DNA sequence: GAGCCCGTAATACAACAGATTTTTTCTCTTAGTTTTAAATTTTTATATTTCGTCGA
DNA sequence: GAGCCCGTAATACAACAAAATCCAACAAATA
DNA sequence: TCGACGAAATATAAAAATTTAAAACTAAGAGAAA
DNA sequence: TATTTGTTG
DNA sequence: GGTGTTGTATTACGGGCTC
DNA sequence: GGTGTTGTATTACGGGCTC
C-alpha cells in the first residue's frame, strides 16, 4: 500500500525469526518484543507461512509499528478520501487486508487523541421500534390438555411484527400476578418502554408499576381504550385464526409442546407485506434449517425420536395455512375446474358412498376415505371400488369426486383399518365431526393425518379415551351451528 | 413407560430386517417401507405365536412388491 | 559471542488437605407374564406345482 | 538515569469444575 | 426322449377339538455420569 | 441415664 | 468431527514535570 | 505460645573442546 519494503526495525521480522531466523535488530528497549514473540509464537500460532519481502501471512498485511500512523492517517483524512467516520465501520474495513497486532487499542488510542482535532458535540441529555411499543393478546377457548393448561398469550411486537406464544398455565390463575411474571420471563430480551396489550381494563399495571419502580425502568402499561387504526386489529384477527387452528388439533403431546416450533415457523415465514420475515426484520441472520431429515427410519437408534421429528416436519401445514389465508379464487371457474382424471390415482368420494342420509350437521364435506379408480364410463361417470357391484354400488358422478390425497411427509400416520387397530390408536385424536345418523357410529378427525381423511369409531372402543372433551366440543360446535 | 417398550421391539425388528436385507440385496427405501409396514403390523395387534422370520419376510415381500421389482419368495426362503 | 558434552545441582509445581452414599434419568441384560395364533383331521368342487411313474 | 502523578490498560491466578449425606466422637440441654 | 396320466400340497369356510411355542410387554439388576 | 445436638479430621 | 474459559484484584506501560 | 512441606521430572550452571 504505502510501500512494498517493510521496516525491519520492528516486531515483524522478530516474529519472522520463528523458524527462518533472518536477523535480530529488533528495537531500542525491546523487552516487550521478545516476550511477545516467544509467548504468542511458541505456544499456539505456528502461522505466518514465510514469504520473501512480503507481509501477506493470513490474507492481511502485517503493518509495521512505524508505518501504522501514516496508513491510518491516509485511511482517515476526509480530504485524502478517508471520511473521518465512526470507530466501528473503520475498524471493520481496516482488517480484511491489515493485521495490526493489537488493532483495537491502536484504533481507540488514535480516536481519543484525534478527538481534539475533530471534536463531536452530540447532545447527551434530553424514536420507535425494536421492543419499544409492544402488545400482548389472550385467547378465549382452549382445552385443558392433560395438565389443566388452557391459556395462550400471543405478544405481538408493534414494529417487528414478531409474536411469542407464552403463559400456557391457566385462564385466570396466571392473569393477575403471573402475567407480570411471564412478561418478566420473556423480558430478558428487554424491558419495553410502553405496553399497549389492549385486552381489558385490569387491576394489573398497578403491580407492574411496582416492579418497574423496584427497578429503574420508566415503562408504562396504560392501554387506555385501544390502538386500532387499520392493521393491528387485522393482525389480531389473522393471528387468532391460526391459534384456533392449533385449538383444532393435537389433543395428545399437546400445543403446550412444540409451540416453539410454531413460533419459529411463524416468525420465519416472509411477511410479503412491507418487507421480509421477522427473524431477519430485526436480527438479520440465522437461516431456518428447513431440512429435518424425515427419512432413513431403518437407520435410527431411537424410533420415537424419528416419529416426533416427522411430527416436527408439520411446518408445511402452517405454511399452507398462512399462504392460503394470505384466500380466494376466480368466480364461476369452479364448475369447469374439475378436469380429466387418469386411471391409477386414489380418488376421494363424497357422503353418498352407497347410502345418502342426513349427516349430523355436516361439516366434513367429503365424509369418507379414498378409493382407487380403474375405469371410466364417460366424462361424468367414473368406476372405482367401494362395495360389491350389486345394485350398481360402483359408479358415481364427478360432482361427488375429488382428487388430492397426497403428502405423507406432512401427515405421518397411516389410515387405521380395524377395531383392534382402533383400540390401540384410539388415544391419538384431533376432532370429532358428528355421529353417523344411521344408528350410533362416530365420525372423527385423527392426529397427524390430513383432515380430508376420516376414521369411523363405534362405542366399543370409544370408552378408552379422554372423549369427555370430544363430545363437549361437539356439543358447543352444535350450539354454534344451531 | 408405554413408549419405552415400543423402542426395543422396533430395534429388534430393524435388526432382523437388516439381517435379511443384507442377504436379499434390496435398496434402502424398500427396507424403510418394510419397517413402516412392520410398525403398522404392530399397530394392528401383531400376530403372536408366529415365527419371527415369517412376519419380517411378509413385510419385506410387500415392500419389495409395492414398487415393481424382481424378488421372489424362494429368495426369501433360501436358507 | 556460539555452540556442544556431561556432570552436578538447583527448581517451581503439585499432593496431604474426612470419605462416602445419593439424586435424576437413561440404557443393555436376563428372567417372568399375556394374547394369540398356530401344529394333525373331513371336505368339497375347482387349478397349478412338483414329483412319480409308464410307454414306444 | 531517577523519580513522581494519573490514566489507561494489560495480566497471571484462581473459580466453574455434582450435591449432600453422615462416621466417630468430644462436649451442652433438658427432663 | 417327448407324450400320457396319478396324485399330495396349497385356498376355502366353517363349525369345531388338545398341545406349542412365541414374541410383545413388564420388571429387576447392573452400570453411566453430571 | 438414654437420647438428642453444636462442631471437626 | 469432540474437548477450557472469563472475573478479579494486582500490576505494568505511555503523556506531562521536575530534571 | 499455634499455624506448611518435601518428591519429582525438568531445567540451569561450571570443567573441557572446538574455536
Amino acid at each position: 500500500y504505502y510501500k512494498s519494503d517493510p521496516l525491519c526495525s520492528a516486531v515483524l521480522i522478530h516474529m519472522k525469526e520463528l523458524t527462518q531466523h533472518n536477523v535480530t535488530p529488533e528495537d531500542m528497549s525491546a523487552f516487550r518484543s521478545y516476550q511477545k514473540k516467544l509467548e504468542l509464537s511458541e505456544t499456539f500460532r505456528k502461522n505466518y507461512s514465510l514469504e520473501d519481502e512480503m507481509i501477506y501471512y493470513q490474507d492481511r498485511l502485517v503493518v509495521p509499528i512505524k508505518q501504522q500512523n501514516a496508513v491510518m492517517r491516509l485511511y482517515h483524512d476526509h480530504t485524502l478520501f478517508g471520511g473521518h467516520f465512526g470507530v466501528t465501520v473503520t475498524l471493520a474495513k481496516i482488517s480484511p487486508i491489515y493485521y495490526w497486532p493489537k488493532l483495537q487499542h491502536s484504533i481507540i488510542q488514535y480516536i481519543r487523541t484525534c478527538v481534539q482535532c475533530q471534536l463531536i458535540k452530540s447532545h447527551r441529555p434530553r424514536a420507535e421500534g425494536r421492543w419499544l411499543d409492544i402488545s400482548m393478546d389472550f385467547v378465549t377457548g382452549l382445552p385443558p390438555t392433560s395438565n389443566n393448561l388452557n391459556m395462550i398469550l400471543v405478544v405481538v411486537d408493534r414494529f417487528s411484527k414478531r409474536a411469542h406464544f407464552i403463559a400456557t398455565r391457566k385462564t385466570l390463575d396466571a392473569t393477575q400476578l403471573i402475567d407480570l411474571l411471564f412478561r418478566y420471563i420473556f423480558s430478558y430480551h428487554g424491558f419495553p418502554r410502553t405496553i399497549t396489550s389492549d385486552r381489558d381494563v385490569r387491576m394489573t399495571a398497578d403491580k407492574y408499576q411496582e416492579l418497574t419502580k423496584r427497578l429503574g425502568i420508566k415503562s408504562t402499561m396504560s392501554s387506555a381504550n385501544h390502538p386500532q387504526t387499520d392493521g393491528q386489529s387485522e393482525r389480531t384477527i389473522q393471528t387468532l385464526n391460526r391459534l384456533l387452528r392449533a385449538y383444532a388439533s393435537t389433543n395428545i403431546q399437546n400445543w403446550h409442546v412444540y409451540l416453539p416450533q410454531i413460533e419459529f415457523v411463524y416468525n420465519s415465514t416472509p411477511t410479503r407485506t412491507l418487507g421480509k420475515s421477522p427473524f431477519e426484520i430485526d436480527l438479520g441472520y440465522l437461516p431456518n434449517t428447513p431440512a429435518i431429515k424425515s427419512d432413513d427410519e431403518v437407520n435410527a437408534r431411537s424410533f420415537t425420536a424419528v416419529e416426533l421429528a416427522k411430527h416436527l416436519k408439520a411446518l408445511t401445514i402452517q405454511t399452507k395455512e398462512q399462504l392460503e389465508h394470505a384466500e380466494m379464487e376466480t368466480n364461476n371457474n369452479q364448475r369447469r375446474k374439475p378436469l380429466l382424471l387418469n386411471i391409477g390415482d386414489h380418488v376421494l368420494v363424497h357422503r353418498d358412498a352407497y347410502f345418502k342420509k342426513g349427516a349430523y350437521m355436516k361439516v366434513q364435506q367429503i365424509y369418507v376415505g379414498p378409493f382407487r379408480v380403474v375405469k371410466k364410463i364417460n366424462d361424468n361417470a367414473y368406476e372405482l371400488d367401494l362395495n360389491s357391484h350389486k345394485k350398481k354400488h360402483r359408479v358415481i358422478n364427478v360432482q361427488f369426486l375429488k382428487k388430492f390425497v397426497y403428502r405423507p411427509d406432512a401427515y405421518p400416520k397411516n389410515k387405521p383399518i380395524s377395531s383392534t387397530e382402533r383400540i390401540k390408536r384410539a388415544h391419538e385424536v384431533t376432532a370429532l365431526i358428528g355421529i353417523d345418523t344411521t344408528h350410533k357410529t362416530y365420525l372423527c378427525h385423527m392426529q397427524d393425518v390430513d383432515p380430508t381423511l376420516s376414521v369411523e369409531y363405534s362405542e366399543a372402543e370409544f370408552c378408552q379415551i379422554p372423549e369427555r372433551t370430544r363430545r363437549s366440543i361437539l356439543a358447543n360446535f352444535r350450539q354454534l351451528y344451531e | 413407560s408405554a413408549l419405552e417398550s415400543r423402542e426395543a421391539t422396533l430395534n429388534n425388528a430393524r435388526r432382523k430386517l437388516r439381517a435379511v436385507s443384507y442377504a436379499l440385496h434390496i435398496p434402502e427405501y424398500i427396507t424403510d417401507a418394510a419397517f413402516q409396514w412392520y410398525k403398522l403390523a404392530l399397530a394392528n395387534n401383531f400376530v403372536q405365536g408366529r415365527r419371527s422370520q415369517n412376519v419380517i419376510a411378509s413385510c419385506l415381500y410387500v415392500a419389495c412388491r409395492k414398487e415393481k421389482t424382481h424378488h421372489m419368495l424362494i429368495d426369501f426362503s433360501s436358507r
